[PDB]
């Protein structure tokens, strides 16, 4: 438990749930809804898988932003922002001394 | 000395319409019905930035325009469905038995269950791609508290 | 609250579930005699409670 | 998707040399060793819990 | 195209036999017939691997090669109903499968005889005096890791830590696998094969990748050169004493792939299974025959 | 969005095959078992009403407007005619080679009848009485010595399966080969093919080792280079390919050591000792009934496996 | 029955783009999902042969052979429409893949992941930042003979490296530079410099390759002595045993990981998903086939 | 329900949850006590007042 030569800093990074506020202005968009299309992918002894296509496309009717997002409060702190070092010895796993 | 059975009691699945939550209030719908035929799409505006008049030495700027355009950008969803092999056998088949007419009406109602499903399935998914679209769309307010 | 409970029980959301058990066993756990002590704020706490 | 998770990167150094001009602060501390000769070698942080 | 064994059984089905039949619901089962409807002799291994001491798992391989596969659906009093297997159609395997190994996702798994012990894969029907054996559905690369086990030990009991090599390590929990004592005329016989493959492939093996390995390990320590702890083998050096040609190991290559491909098809007896779209919630595992 | 338009769609997408059917008596012949045992055709007469029922315009496989059935994929090819007798039956596998020519354009398939030459030079009256002349056909593999001296044979040729339609050219021949999926004829009166191999050398296997009965038995082909020339043994079997090749290994297990014993290889290659190639399946049990092939003057056994299903298969070295 | 699948690009795409992917527009690629619409970070070998860390052949064959594989039919701005190839029916596909083999039809085909370089089957996307790697779509024969001629040049690049006097440069790119197949004799890329302990592809299959090259005579060896004449007289030199110096564990590790790297490689040796063509058609370069 | 995806993931199709419930049964008995003295009265019959 001494010093030596070097004085390392450490980063971690943690993740925190936030749960955000959204506004997006009135007619930001425009949509164009397609038709529903039903199409069936697999024919096997115990049940067809049935697949239903859509598609639509949006387009926005400003040229500036129209909608923001910021987070407003804090629900917690889902990881323990403690002491766990990764191991250099799993990240290089093909890394070794002589011996 | 017997067993009493209570009830048997199912949730009735509620429907949302796009038109009906306050989300299309940032949106504006229409009905392009064979979708996949548009390839691409292309609004263009037309702005013609008006200058002032300056009275000392500068470099004087004409008539200007700004001719943008933005292009559409496509989304196709999909979920599944699955529907056994016995019910369908159920339903191509006719009953003449009162089990069998059991059955009949059990593999219609399956049916149905599942295709609407399907149809719920693929409002739910809309309006999150809708509020997808929105989120890849909106800077953060640390942001715009000063870009605006 | 399903705000940590929407993508299941996973080793560590069951871990914070302990520890927010812990932090509301030390913090909010007696709500009627910690409200002597806010005095005017007495009927919206235990309201809000 | 508006229960999104914020990443903030967190960092802090571990055992630095202090200037040699050292100095204290504040009072009451007193570290019964010999304060010139003093080397840091711990960083003892605080958990989430 | 219906495909649907309905297995008419002897006399009836017990309780106890009922609830451990519902276990092993959506499992490959064999069968020695093809047709609409059968009996239980036939069904399941139990022909070749009855109560006997001494299995055969080369012979158990040649039931379950020829023979044509089912899953295993429903079970009621007198009738445990089956589903056929055949190539082009596409099938739900469930892994209800007693050691638990866990599959991968849209992998391959290959059927096998059970060598993690009889009474570990057994519905014991003391009603109808039948045994109706289960094969073992395992992931690939356990299902060769097991095979080189049994041959492994085949060699090395009849040649001489052996029941560290008897088992068999999966990344959950271990697991030990019955080993007989000898496998038959058919497991000599392949051994002979084996044998005689080696032997052709030790003649025309090249030169010049034991210099690599030669020069390499005085040179790199590496993750698969850990193995010869600092040490150049016997023969290897003294093989490598000669010069090199690029040619002659150009045709030593053009035999080596052709009998490395015959000797990789020497282990992919039993069959395989093209699965997709597994889950480890729902256990079940979208398959058809490859 | 709309259930009504997506109902409509769903009920088009419903139905699969009619797998049960509770039929009450045989002799009314009613139309729901009519509907479950018709076949919709594969060719039809080039009119309105004709094609409209019988429907040759839906797409994947064919509905009047998944089975278990698939329409075949075919092999084409050209010919001379100097290789390929006009005589010989539809059913027969055929051996297409492959010339060490970059563009070539006519081919050089082999019946095993005309290939029984190339190797020699009952079954070979019938083969020298067919193909007459070992010029014509030893110029289609313009280097064989070398090439089977050097063991390099078994990976030049592609079997093709079995023929369906051989329209009679003159002077550079056409013919129509099946070489995947369900051998049946290309003819406005649909007949059966059955893939014809003569009963020299045909060997069967499953008597050969004379308990539980498959439901599809294939059939192999062997090329083997023996002392005495390459040989052409085609293997009936039920069993797995890798089952195949050991119990190949086992039977050969005599003739590797009798290769050793009349010669010593001398060079690495000459160990390669033949390779097998799997055809496809069939119905073991109503399978490969004899019969015999008839040419002008003589005769030979020939073996009949009825309602093929060809599937080819690699190169797999025995040794 | 439909095999529509739908990729969707986040950003559409830009000009250069699209005229490079409708170039490719027959190939075929590996869908990572088998659903109905995806996204761009499952297309094709793009989070195995990634630029950034080291590549294998391994794991590329694995991931090749574990995942399903799609033709590209169609691609406008922002979707690629393509379809997968099913076991159940045949396919029309083009072989417009950079070094060029000339097809021949009736001739088992192969897919493998790209050995002649990164930058001649990939499309670089600027418009979202994923790297579209097609795999390499060559004939059975002509593809096993690459990889015999890249697992030798990789071995003798190694032996020179470690020392000069070894092999010679000018006798190893003489006879592995070249393929010769049915008169048309194409000419390799040869990665002459791909550093030492390994960092680049084929290094750990040519490493592969040596380990068992060097634990077969410890195994023959060992299988003879487990069992006779005829095995132990066509060596010479090898029948000379030394069995009773080697402890057994020791044995039974080098029988194991041989065991191992032999399967390995013997299932690496067997192609993929081998393809089975029908009738090539070089006037439109399409060729029919199914999936075997 | 479930929701319908744009990006390609494993979708769950139609699910269906099961879930019985049982019912809890609870016995009460006291002991209140009648002495045999007034028992006898009242099956007998006064005449005295």
């Amino acid at each position: 438990k001494i010093h030596p030569g070097v004085a390392m800093t450490v980063v971690r990074t943690d993740e925190i749930l936030s749960e955000n506020i959204l506004f997006s202005s009135r007619a930001s968009t425009s949509m164009f809804i397609g038709t529903p299309n039903v199409s069936r992918r697999e024919a096997r002894v115990d049940a067809v898988t049935f697949e239903v296509h859509h598609e639509m496309a949006s387009i926005d009717t400003g040229l500036s932003y129209s909608s923001t997002m910021t987070p407003a409060r804090v629900a917690a702190i889902t990881t323990d922002m403690g002491i766990h070092t990764q191991d250099f010895f799993s990240v290089f796993p093909a890394e070794a001394f002589g011996n | 000395k017997f067993e009493v059975l209570l009830g048997v009691y199912t949730n009735a699945i509620q429907y949302v319409r796009f038109l009906e939550t306050a989300l299309a209030v940032s949106c504006v719908n229409t009905e392009f019905k064979d979708l996949s035929r548009m390839t691409d799409g292309k609004i263009q505006f037309r702005i013609s930035v008006p200058t002032i008049a300056h009275g000392d030495g500068r470099r004087p700027s004409k008539q200007r325009t700004f001719i943008v355009v933005k292009n559409c950008h496509k989304h196709h969803i999909s979920t599944e469905m699955e529907l056994s092999m016995l019910d369908l056998e159920i339903l191509h088949s006719i009953p003449e038995t009162p089990v069998e007419y059991a059955e009949y009406v059990g593999a219609v109602k399956t049916v149905a269950s599942a295709l609407q499903f399907g149809v719920d399935a693929l409002e739910r998914g809309l309006i999150n791609t809708v509020l997808s679209v929105k989120l890849r769309h909106a800077p953060p307010m640390f942001i715009l508290q000063t870009l605006a | 609250d399903p705000t940590f409970t929407e993508r299941g029980f996973s080793k560590t959301v069951k871990s914070d579930l302990i520890a927010m058990f812990k932090r509301h066993l030390l913090e909010h756990s007696f709500f009627l005699d910690r409200a002597e002590n806010m005095g005017s704020g007495f009927s919206q706490y235990v309201r809000s409670r | 998707p508006l229960n999104r998770r914020m990443q903030y990167s967190y960092y802090f150094p571990v055992g630095l040399f202090m200037p040699n001009p050292k100095y204290t602060t504040s009072a009451a501390i007193k570290m019964l060793d010999n304060p010139t000769q003093q080397l840091p070698v711990e960083a003892w942080i605080v958990n989430k819990n | 195209m219906d495909l649907k064994v309905v297995v008419s059984l002897s006399s009836r089905l017990y309780t106890d036999e009922i609830a451990k039949m519902q276990q092993r619901i959506g499992c490959i089962l064999p069968l020695a017939s093809t047709h609409g409807t059968q009996n239980v002799q036939g069904l399941g291994l139990g022909q070749v691997y009855s109560l006997e001491t001494v299995p055969d798992y080369v012979s158990m391989y040649n039931y379950l090669s020829d023979c044509t596969l089912a899953v295993l659906d429903e079970v009621s009093v007198d009738s445990l109903i089956l589903t056929k297997i055949v190539p082009g159609q596409t099938y739900a395997i469930k892994n209800k499968y007693q050691p638990f190994f866990q599959w991968h996702g849209t992998g391959s798994l290959s059927v096998m005889p059970p060598v993690f012990g009889r009474e570990h894969a057994t519905v014991k029907l003391e009603s109808n005096d039948v045994d109706i054996v289960f094969p073992m559905v395992l992931p690939t690369p356990i299902a060769e890791e097991v095979l080189q086990k049994i041959l492994l030990f085949n060699v090395y009991s009849r040649v001489v830590v052996h029941m560290h090599l008897g088992s068999v390590s999966y990344l959950g929990h271990h697991y030990e696998l019955a080993l007989p004592e000898v496998p038959g005329p058919l497991g000599l016989a392949l051994l002979d094969n084996l044998s005689l493959y080696f032997c052709i492939m030790v003649t025309l093996l090249p030169r010049a990748s034991m210099r690599l390995v030669r020069g390499l390990i005085r040179h790199e320590h590496h993750d698969l050169l850990n193995l010869f702890q600092e040490m150049v083998p016997d023969e290897i050096a003294r093989i490598d004493l000669d010069d090199l040609s690029v040619a002659d190991d150009l045709s030593r290559m053009r035999v080596m792939m052709t009998y490395l491909q015959s000797l990789a098809s020497l282990f992919n007896l039993g069959p395989r299974l093209a699965t997709a779209a597994y889950s480890q919630e729902t256990l079940t595992a979208t398959c058809w025959l490859r | 969005v709309d259930r009504r338009r997506l109902q409509r769609r769903i009920a088009g997408l419903l139905p699969p095959p009619a797998r049960r059917l509770n039929i009450s008596r045989g002799s009314e012949f009613t139309r729901d078992v009519r509907g479950l045992v018709e076949e919709h055709a594969q060719a039809s007469s080039l009119s309105a009403a004709a094609v409209w029922r019988a429907g040759l315009l839906a797409p994947g496989e064919v509905a009047v407007a998944w089975s278990g059935w698939r329409p075949p994929v075919f092999g084409d090819f050209l010919i001379h005619a100097s290789s390929f007798n006009n005589a010989e039956a539809t059913g027969t596998p055929l051996f297409q080679f492959k010339q060490s020519d970059p563009f070539s354009g006519v081919d050089a398939v082999f019946t095993p009848l005309s290939l029984f030459i190339l190797m020699n030079h009952g079954l070979t009256r019938m083969a020298n009485l067919l193909y007459d002349s070992p010029a014509t056909l030893a110029d289609l593999v313009p280097d064989f010595g070398r090439l089977v001296a050097d063991r390099r044979f078994h990976n030049f040729i592609t079997p093709v399966g079995p023929l369906v339609e051989n329209i009679k050219s003159t002077y550079l021949n056409k013919i129509t080969t099946v070489v995947h999926g369900p051998v049946v004829s290309k003819a406005i009166p649909r007949s059966t093919v059955k893939v014809t191999v003569p009963q020299e050398a045909f060997v069967d296997l499953d008597a050969w080792l004379s308990q539980p009965c498959p439901a599809d038995a294939r059939l192999y082909v062997a090329l083997t280079y023996e002392e005495a020339g390459p040989r052409f043994t085609f293997f009936q079997s039920s069993r797995g390919h890798c089952q195949i090749m050991n119990i190949l290994r086992i039977y050969y297990s005599p003739s590797i050591m009798h290769r050793y014993a009349v010669v010593q290889p001398l060079h690495i290659e000459e160990l390669t000792f033949g390779a097998v190639a799997c055809l496809g399946t069939f119905s073991a049990t109503d399978g490969w009934r004899r019969s015999a092939f008839n040419y002008r003057g003589s005769s030979l056994p020939v073996v009949e496996i009825d309602s093929f299903y060809s599937n080819v298969s690699d190169w797999e070295v025995i040794l």
